[PDB]
C-alpha cells in the first residue's frame, strides 16, 4: 500500500504555504 | 517510501523560507531590534543629525501617549529623511507600532530599542502602541507627520 | 473503571468547560468591543482587558492544562489497562480546582486585569499568581504519583513490548510540560509573587518576559500534543473500523521531535524586544522551523492514516488520489462517527494556523505582524481550531462512554465543528488581512476610541476589517452553544449502560519495535541540554548587558543574576529526576 | 438528433461560455478596480466602464439569452421527442451571433461605454442598440417558428394529455420573453436607435428608462425559469434514479406565477426615480412581494423532490428530518452526480439572492440599498449562483451527452460549484456589509479616487470592505476556471459513443390533470392585462406629468406620448398572436 | 397538505414584511421621492428658508461635480436643521446618494427629485453619486458639513 | 409521503429572512 494521495496533498500544502508566506514576505519588503 | 518525499518537500520547504529571511535580513538589511548601548538614560528627544536626511529620534514612551519631542504627541519630518528611531518606555513595556513602517519594537524599561528607517513616501504615520499598558492604553497613539 | 476515578474525570472535563463558558462570552464580547458595535469601556462590570485576562487565562490556563489532566487520566488508565489512583488523584483534581477559584477570583473582582501572560511590571493580586502556580504545579501530581508508576510497573511486567502510542505520547506531553514548568514557575515565584506583596521593590522587566516564553511557547506543544495523540489513535477508528495509524514508528518520532525540539523555541515570540541579543532571535526563528517540522510529518501520518483507513473500506477507491476525502463522514451520526466532524474542522484551522505560524516566525517577517491582529489569527486557528475542537470531541465522547448516555443531541454536535471552523475563518480572515495591511492592532479596546468616528484618535481604515469580524464573532458563538447544549444534554441524562472507560485506539499499519525512539531516558536528556544550551546566551542577556536598573510595580489604572542560575541549575538538575522516572 | 441541430445546439453552448470568458475575466479585473489595487484607470486598453458595460452585456445579454435558446432547442426537442427544424435553428443562430457580434464590435472598440443599461441620454453607437436588439429578436424564431408548431401538432395528436413540464417551462418562459421584448424593443427602436445615428434630436430620459425596466426586469425571470425547469425536471434524477419531482401540478402553479406576476413588477428598480408617481412604486412593490412568491413555492417543491429522492433510496431515512441534506450526493463523479454539485451550490447562493431580493424590494428599504454595492449582492447570488450554474452544468451534461465525450476532467468540474459559492459568499458579503454600512456605490471605479489614499476623495472607510472581497475575486475566477477546463476537455476529445439527445427527466410524483392551469391561453391574457393594468400609469407619467423637457445625447467622455401608446397598443394587441399561438 | 404549510408561512412572512415597509412609509413619514411640480426651472440654489432649521437646498448634479451653492462643490449647514432637498441633473442621470442619510435619489434631466431630511447628528455627509455618468465619475462628490 | 423535512427548512428559511431582512429594514430607520 503506497500512500499515494497524502503526497499530492502536501504538494498542495506548502504551495499553500510558499504563497501565503510569500504575500506576507512581499508586505515585508514592500514596507520601507 | 512515501514519508521520504514528504519529508524532503517540508525540508525544501522550510529550506528555502529561512534562506530568504536570512536573505533579507542580511543582504537590504531589515534588522530585528537588537540589544544597543552606549549611554542611553532617555527621559527626552530629538536631534536634526545630518541635517537634510538623518534624524535621531527618542520616542519615550510614557503610560498612556507618546512623547517625540518635548511632551508632543506629534511630530514633523521632511520627506526621504532617514531616521535614527531609539525607544524606551518609562515605566511599563510598551509597544512601538510605526503604521507606515516596519519598526514594531518593545519598549521595555531600562532598555533602548534601536531600529533605523528612512520615510521614503510622504503621508502620515500613526505611531500606535500595540502592548498592554494598562486602561488608558486604547488612546496611545501619536502621528510622525512626514509631509 | 471506578466509581469516583469517573467522578474526578468527569469534573475535569465538565468543570473546564463550564468555566470556559465564560471565555467565549466574552470572546464574543471582544469581537464586538474591538469592532466598535459595543464601545463605551465595560460591560456588566467586566471591563475589556479584565474580560481579555479572562477570556484568556480561562481559555488556555485553566481550560486545557485541567482537561489535559482529565482525558489524560482516562486515557492512560486504559490503554495501560490499569485502575488510577484515587488518593492521588482527589489532590490533583483539589490543587486544580483551588487553584483555579483563586486565580478567577481576583480576576473576576479585578484585581488582576493584567493579562494571561501577565507581563511585568504590570503586577496582578498575589493570589493570581500563587493561584496560576498552584493550577499548572498541581497537575503534575497525577503524572510523577500516580501513572509513572503503573507505567513502570506495566512495562517492567510485560517486559518485551513497546509502551503504547496513547501513553508515550502522554508522557512525552508531560515530560515537556515537567520541563517547561520550572522557567515560569520560577519567575512567577521570585519575580512576581515577591513584587506582589511587596517583599521585594523592583523587577527586570525583561527577564520577566524572557523566562516567560520558555512557558508560554513549550505550553503551545504541551496542548498540541494531546490532541495529536488523539489524532493518532483514536481517529482511524472513528473513521471505519478498519483503520490502521500507518506508521506507529513516524508517530512516535513526531512526540520525539515535540519533546526536543519545542523547549529550546520560545524566543520567537520575543522577537521585536530589544534587549536580547540579535542572532540568538535567528537561531530560536531556525528552532522553530525545526519544530513545525514535527507538525509537518503529523500532516503526513495522520493523513495516510486517514487515507488507508478510508481505502480500506472502499477497495473501490484503491490506488485513486483525491477522489477520497470525500468518502469521510464528514457530517455522519451513528456511532463515534460524529467525531470526525471534529477532528476534521479541527485539522483544517489547523492547515491554517500552521501556516500563520510559519510565517509569525520568519523572524524577519515578524515584524510585519508582531502583536497586529494576525496573532489572534494565529492561536485562534490553533488552538481553538484544533486543540479546542479535539478536546471537545473527546469530552462529548467521555462523558457519553463514562456515564453511560449514548450522546444526546448528536445532531446539534455534529454541526457544531462547522460553525465553529466558518465563524473562525470569517473572523480570522477578516483580522489577519486588517493585522497585516493596517496594523489592527492586538490587545486594544479599539472600539471606544480607534473606531470612535468622534474621538480624534479615529483611523477610519480599520472599521471594515472590524465590522466584518463580528459575523465570525456570532458565527462561533452559535456553534459553541451548539455544542455546548450537546455536551449538557449528554452529561444530564440517561444512564442506559455500565459507565465504562472504552476508547477507539487504533493500532499501527507499520509497526516497529525501534529502540532508538521509545527511549524517553536519553531523549529527555537531549530535551534539557538543549534548551540550556540555547538560554545562557538570551537569559544573560535581560539579566546582564541587557538592562540599565530594575523597575517597580504598576497598577493598571495608575502611573506609580541568581534569579537566572536558579533556574538553569535547576533544569540541568531535573535530569536526575527524569532519569530514575 | 440530427447532424446540424447538435451544430446548433453545440454553438449555443460553447459560443456563449466562449464569449463570457471575458465577461469572467473582466469581473476580475473588476473587484480588483474596486478595491483600490489596480488603480489607474484603464487595462490593456479597457478602461473600467467599458470593460463594465462588457461584463455585464457579455454575461446576461448574449451568454444568457444564447445559451437559453440552446438549452430550450434540446429540452423541446427532447420532451417532445420531435426533432428540430433546421432552416429555422439556422437563420435563429445567424442573427444572434451577427447580433452578439455587432454588440461586441463597438462596444470592445470603446463606441459603447454606456452600460449594460444603457440609460439614456448616455447613447452609444447604433451597432450596439441594433446589435443588442437583433440579438434579442433573433430568439424568437425558434419559439414562433420551430417548437410552436411540432408541439401544437404534439399536442392535438394525443390528445387528451398535458403539456410535458419541460416544454410547458419553456413554453411559460418564452411567452414571457415575447411579452417583455415589446417594451425594450419600443425603447430602442424609438427613442435611442433614432437618438444615435441623430434622427431625433431629443429624448424622454425617464421614459427610457422606465420601458426598460419592463424588460430589465422581466428578463430576471426569463433566465430564471429555465434554472427552474432544470430545477424541476433534472435534479430529482440526478439525485438517486428514484426520484419524483413531488407535486407536479405545483410546479405548473409556480410557472404560471412567474407568467402573470414578473411582467407588472418592473417599477420596483426605478424606486427613487423621482418623476413616477409614488403609490404606483408602491403597487409594484406589491407585485414585487407576489412575483416572489412563486420563489417560495418552488424552495418547497424542489426542497421536497430533493426528500422524497432521497428518502426513497434510503428507506432507513423515513420519517427522519433534518439528517437527510446530508446523503445527498454533494461531491460525487461518476454518472450525472457531479451535476448536483451545481444545482446544491447554485441552490445556496439563490437561498441568499432571494432574500437580498425581498429587501432590496421592500420600496423603504430601497432606499438604504438602492444602486450601492449590494445590488451586486443580490443580482451576483441570484444570476452568477443558480442561473449561471445550472447553466453551466447542463453545459457539461448536453456537450457529453450530444457530442459523445463521457465527462472529462470530472472531478474539476465537481469541484467548480463550490470555489464559486465560496468566491461570491466571500465577495458577496464584503460588498453586501459595505454597500449598506458606508454606501459604497455601484459602477464606481472606487479605486482610482475614492480609494486612493492620496486622492482628496479619499472615504477612508470603504477600504476595508473593498479589499476582504478580492479574494472572493480571486477565489471565484479559480472556480470558473475549473469549470472551463472541464468544459473545453469535454467539448474536445474524444468520441466514444452515439451522440444522443438524453437528459434526465423525473416524472411527477403527485400528477394531476388540472385544466384551470396547464391553459396557457387565458392566462397569457391574464398577464398581458395585467402588466398593462400597471403601466398605464408610471407611463402617464415620465411622459407626460413627469419631464419638462427632453434632453440631448451625451457621450461618455464630453459633456454636450405617441411613443407610449405604439408600446401599448402593441402589447394589448399582441393578445391574438399569442392566442392564435 | 404540507404545500399549503409553507404556503401560510410565506404569506405569513411577506406579509409582515409588507405590513411594516407600509407601515414606515406612512407613519413616521419616510417618504419615497414621488413626483413635485411648482415651477422648477433649476440651476441653482440654496435658501435659508425659515432661519435656524429649515432650508431648501438645490443641489443641481452638472456633469462630473454637484453644485450646492453658486459652484460650490461643499457646503456647511448648522446642526439639527431640516433640509429640503431638491435634484436635478443638468444633462445626464445622475445619482445622487447623501452617506449619512437615507437620502437616495436620481437625477434625471426635467425632473425634480424631492426629498425631505434632517441632518440630526453633526459631521460630514458626502454627497457622493452612483448611477453611471460617464468618465470622470468617480470624481464626483461633495460634502454637505454640518458642523 | 409526508415531506416533513421541507417544513422545517422552510421555519428555518423566513427567520433567517425575517433577520437579514429586519437588519436592512433597522438600518432604515436609525438613518435620519
Ligand atoms: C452566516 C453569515 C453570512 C456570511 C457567511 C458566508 C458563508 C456561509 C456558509 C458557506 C457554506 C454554506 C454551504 C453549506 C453546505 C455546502 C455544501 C457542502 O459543504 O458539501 C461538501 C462540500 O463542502 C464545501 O467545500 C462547501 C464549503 C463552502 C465552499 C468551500 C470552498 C473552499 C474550496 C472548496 C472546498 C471543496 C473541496 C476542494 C478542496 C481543494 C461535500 O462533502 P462530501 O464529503 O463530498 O459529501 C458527500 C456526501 O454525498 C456523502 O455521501 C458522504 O457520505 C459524506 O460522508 C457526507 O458529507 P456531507 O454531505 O455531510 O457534507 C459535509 C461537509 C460540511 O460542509 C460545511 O458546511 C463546511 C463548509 C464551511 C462551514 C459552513 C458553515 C455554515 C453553517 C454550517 C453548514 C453545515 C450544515 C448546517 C446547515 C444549517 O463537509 C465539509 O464541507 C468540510 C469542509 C471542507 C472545506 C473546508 C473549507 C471551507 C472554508 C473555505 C475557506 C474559507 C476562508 C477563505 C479565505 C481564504 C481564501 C481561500
Ligand atoms: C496549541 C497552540 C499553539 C500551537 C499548536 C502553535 C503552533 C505554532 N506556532 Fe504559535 N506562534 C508562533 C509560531 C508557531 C509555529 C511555527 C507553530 C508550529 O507548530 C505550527 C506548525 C503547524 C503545521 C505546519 C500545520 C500542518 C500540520 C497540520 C496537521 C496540517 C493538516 C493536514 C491536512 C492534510 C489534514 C487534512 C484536512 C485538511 C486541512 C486538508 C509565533 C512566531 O513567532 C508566535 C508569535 C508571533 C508574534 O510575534 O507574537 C506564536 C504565538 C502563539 C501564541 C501567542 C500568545 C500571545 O498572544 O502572544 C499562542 C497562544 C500560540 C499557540 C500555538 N501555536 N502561538
Ligand atoms: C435571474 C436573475 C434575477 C433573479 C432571479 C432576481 C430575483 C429577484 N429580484 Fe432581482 N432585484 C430586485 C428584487 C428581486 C426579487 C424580489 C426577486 C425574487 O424573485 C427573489 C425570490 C427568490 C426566493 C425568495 C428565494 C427562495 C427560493 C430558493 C429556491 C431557496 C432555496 C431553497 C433551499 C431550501 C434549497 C436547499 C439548498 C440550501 C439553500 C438550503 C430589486 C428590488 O427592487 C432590485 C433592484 C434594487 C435596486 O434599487 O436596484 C433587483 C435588481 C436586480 C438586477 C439589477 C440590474 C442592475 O444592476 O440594476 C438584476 C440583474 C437582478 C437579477 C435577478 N433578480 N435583479
Ligand atoms: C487529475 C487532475 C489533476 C489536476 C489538478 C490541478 C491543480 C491546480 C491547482 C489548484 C488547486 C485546487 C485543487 C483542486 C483539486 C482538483 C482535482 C479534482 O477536482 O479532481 C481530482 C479528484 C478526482 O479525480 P480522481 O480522484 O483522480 O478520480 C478517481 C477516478 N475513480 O477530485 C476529487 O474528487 C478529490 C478532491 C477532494 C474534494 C474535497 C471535498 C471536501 C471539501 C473540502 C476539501 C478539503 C480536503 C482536501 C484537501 C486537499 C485538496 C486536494
Ligand atoms: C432535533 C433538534 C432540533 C433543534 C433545532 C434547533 C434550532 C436552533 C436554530 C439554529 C439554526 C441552526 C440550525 C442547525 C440545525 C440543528 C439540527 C441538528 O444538528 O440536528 C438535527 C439533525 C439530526 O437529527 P435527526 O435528523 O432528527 O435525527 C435522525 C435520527 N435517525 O441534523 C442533521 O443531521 C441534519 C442537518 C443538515 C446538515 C447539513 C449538512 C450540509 C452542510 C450545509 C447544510 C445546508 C442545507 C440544509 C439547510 C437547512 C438546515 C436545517
Ligand atoms: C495571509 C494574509 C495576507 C496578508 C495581506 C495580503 C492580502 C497582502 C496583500 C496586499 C499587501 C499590500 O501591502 C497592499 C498594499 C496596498 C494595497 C493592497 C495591498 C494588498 O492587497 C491573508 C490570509 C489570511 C489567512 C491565510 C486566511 C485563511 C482563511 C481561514 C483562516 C481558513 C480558511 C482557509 C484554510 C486554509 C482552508 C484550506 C482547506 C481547503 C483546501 C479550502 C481551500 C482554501 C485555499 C487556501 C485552498
Ligand atoms: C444583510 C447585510 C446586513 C446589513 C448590515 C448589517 C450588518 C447592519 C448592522 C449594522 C448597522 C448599522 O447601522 C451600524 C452602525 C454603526 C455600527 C455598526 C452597525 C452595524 O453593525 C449583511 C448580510 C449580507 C448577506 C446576507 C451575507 C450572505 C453571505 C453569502 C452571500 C452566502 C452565505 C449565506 C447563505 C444564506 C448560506 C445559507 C445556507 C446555510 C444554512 C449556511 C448557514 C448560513 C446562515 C444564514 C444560517
Ligand atoms: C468562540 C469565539 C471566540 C471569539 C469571537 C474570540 C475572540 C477573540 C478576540 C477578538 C481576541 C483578540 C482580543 C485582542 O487581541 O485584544 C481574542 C483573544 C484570544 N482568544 Fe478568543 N475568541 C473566541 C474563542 C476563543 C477560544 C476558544 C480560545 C482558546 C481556547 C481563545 C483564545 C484566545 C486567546 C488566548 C486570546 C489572547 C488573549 C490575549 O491576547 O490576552 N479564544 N479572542
Ligand atoms: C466570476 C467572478 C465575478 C466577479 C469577481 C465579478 C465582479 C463584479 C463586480 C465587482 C461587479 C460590480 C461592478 C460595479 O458595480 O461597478 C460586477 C457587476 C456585475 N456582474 Fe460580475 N463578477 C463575476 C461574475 C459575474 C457573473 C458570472 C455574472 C452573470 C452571469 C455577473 C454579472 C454581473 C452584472 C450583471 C453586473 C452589473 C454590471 C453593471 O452594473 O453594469 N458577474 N461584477
Ligand atoms: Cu502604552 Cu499600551
Ligand atoms: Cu454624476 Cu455618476
Amino acid at each position: 500500500f503506497f500512500p499515494s494521495g497524502t503526497i499530492a496533498f502536501f504538494i498542495f500544502m506548502m504551495v499553500f504555504y510558499a504563497v501565503l508566506w510569500f504575500m506576507i514576505y512581499w508586505v515585508l519588503l514592500e514596507r520601507g | 517510501r512515501a514519508e521520504k518525499t514528504g519529508l524532503t518537500l517540508a525540508l525544501i520547504l522550510l529550506l528555502t523560507f529561512f534562506s530568504l529571511i536570512v536573505y533579507a535580513a542580511k543582504g537590504l538589511k531589515i534588522d530585528i531590534p537588537t540589544c544597543v548601548t552606549d549611554v542611553e538614560p532617555f527621559q527626552e528627544g530629538k536631534l536634526i543629525k545630518h541635517g537634510d536626511k538623518r534624524y535621531e529620534l527618542h520616542i519615550l514612551a510614557r503610560m498612556w501617549y507618546f512623547d517625540f519631542n518635548k511632551g508632543a504627541t506629534e511630530i514633523k519630518i521632511p520627506v526621504g529623511s532617514v531616521v535614527d528611531i531609539f525607544t524606551t518606555s518609562k515605566d511599563v513595556v510598551h509597544g512601538v507600532h510605526i503604521h507606515g513602517t516596519n519598526y514594531n519594537v518593545m519598549a521595555i524599561p531600562g532598555t533602548v530599542g534601536y531600529m533605523r528607517i528612512k520615510f521614503e513616501k510622504p503621508g502620515v504615520y500613526h505611531v500606535v502602541c500595540h502592548e498592554f499598558c494598562g486602561v488608558g492604553h486604547h488612546a496611545m497613539q501619536g502621528k510622525i507627520i512626514v509631509e | 473503571v471506578s466509581n469516583a476515578i469517573k467522578f474526578i474525570i468527569l469534573t475535569e472535563i465538565i468543570f473546564p468547560t463550564l468555566l470556559l463558558v465564560f471565555g467565549i462570552y466574552h470572546g464574543v464580547m471582544q469581537v464586538f468591543y474591538r469592532s466598535g458595535i459595543i464601545k463605551a469601556e465595560s460591560f456588566l462590570g467586566i471591563d475589556y482587558y479584565q474580560g481579555l485576562t479572562l477570556h484568556g487565562v480561562i481559555n488556555v490556563i485553566v481550560y486545557t492544562t485541567i482537561f489535559i489532566v482529565g482525558f489524560s487520566n482516562a486515557i492512560v488508565a486504559y490503554s495501560l489497562k490499569k485502575p488510577l489512583r484515587e488518593k492521588v488523584q482527589w489532590i490533583a483534581l483539589g490543587m486544580m480546582v483551588i487553584g483555579t477559584l483563586m486565580a478567577a477570583w481576583a480576576m473576576f473582582t479585578g484585581r488582576a486585569t493584567v493579562l494571561y501572560t501577565f507581563y511585568p511590571p504590570l503586577i496582578a493580586h498575589w493570589t493570581f499568581y500563587l493561584g496560576a502556580v498552584l493550577l499548572v504545579l498541581g497537575s503534575l501530581v497525577p503524572f510523577f504519583f500516580d501513572w509513572i508508576p503503573s507505567a513502570i510497573q506495566w512495562k517492567r511486567e510485560n517486559p518485551d513490548q513497546k509502551l503504547p502510542l496513547a501513553v508515550f505520547g502522554t508522557f512525552v506531553n508531560f515530560i515537556l510540560w515537567t520541563i517547561m514548568i520550572v522557567p515560569v514557575a520560577i519567575e512567577i515565584l521570585f519575580q512576581l509573587l515577591p513584587l506582589s506583596l511587596g517583599l521585594v521593590d523592583e523587577i527586570n522587566p525583561l527577564l520577566a518576559r524572557t523566562l516567560f516564553w520558555f512557558f508560554g511557547h513549550p505550553v503551545v506543544y504541551f496542548w498540541l500534543l494531546p490532541a495529536y495523540v488523539a489524532l493518532y489513535t483514536i481517529l482511524p477508528k472513528i473513521v471505519s473500523e478498519k483503520g490502521k495509524l500507518y506508521s506507529d514508528p513516524a508517530a512516535r518520532l513526531a512526540f520525539i521531535l515535540f519533546l526536543i525540539f519545542s523547549l529550546p523555541v520560545g524566543l520567537h515570540h520575543q522577537f521585536t524586544d530589544p534587549g536580547i541579543t540579535n542572532t540568538w532571535k535567528l537561531i530560536h526563528a531556525l528552532f522553530t522551523f525545526g519544530v513545525a517540522l514535527p507538525s509537518m510529518i503529523t500532516a503526513f501520518t495522520v493523513a495516510t492514516s486517514l487515507e488507508y483507513s478510508v481505502k480500506a473500506e472502499h477497495p473501490e477507491l484503491k490506488n485513486s488520489k483525491f477522489y477520497w476525502w470525500t468518502f469521510l463522514p464528514f457530517m455522519r451520526l451513528e456511532g463515534n462517527k460524529w467525531m470526525f466532524s471534529y477532528f476534521f474542522a479541527g485539522l483544517v484551522l489547523f492547515f491554517i494556523g500552521g501556516i500563520t505560524g510559519i510565517v509569525n516566525a520568519s523572524y524577519n517577517v515578524n515584524l510585519v505582524v508582531h502583536n497586529t491582529a494576525y496573532v489572534p489569527g494565529h492561536f485562534h486557528t490553533t488552538v481553538g481550531g484544533l486543540v479546542l475542537l479535539v478536546f471537545f470531541a473527546l469530552s462529548l465522547y467521555m462523558v457519553s462512554k463514562l456515564r453511560g448516555s449514548e450522546v444526546k443531541l448528536k445532531g446539534l454536535a455534529v454541526l457544531a465543528p462547522y460553525f465553529w471552523m466558518q465563524g473562525m475563518f470569517m473572523f480570522s480572515y477578516a483580522m489577519m488581512v486588517g493585522g497585516v495591511v493596517v496594523g489592527f492592532p492586538r490587545r486594544t479596546n479599539a472600539g471606544l476610541t480607534y473606531l470612535n468616528p468622534d474621538s480624534p484618535l479615529y483611523r477610519p481604515e480599520w472599521t471594515g476589517y472590524a465590522q466584518l469580524a463580528a459575523v465570525g464573532g456570532v458565527l462561533l458563538a452559535i456553534g459553541f452553544a451548539f455544542y455546548f447544549a450537546s455536551l449538557i444534554a449528554t452529561a444530564l441524562a440517561p444512564k442506559v449502560r455500565e459507565s465504562t472507560l472504552e476508547f477507539p485506539i487504533a493500532d499501527a499499519y507499520h509497526d516497529a519495535p525501534a529502540p532508538l525512539l521509545n527511549n524517553l531516558k536519553t531523549w529527555t536528556v537531549a530535551a534539557i541540554i538543549l534548551a540550556v544550551l540555547s538560554y545562557i546566551p538570551p537569559l544573560y542577556d535581560a539579566s546582564v548587558r541587557g538592562v540599565f536598573f530594575k523597575s517597580p510595580a504598576y497598577n493598571e489604572k495608575f502611573p506609580m543574576g541568581a534569579e537566572k542560575k536558579e533556574e538553569k541549575k535547576e533544569l540541568s538538575k531535573a535530569e536526575g529526576g527524569i532519569t530514575q522516572k
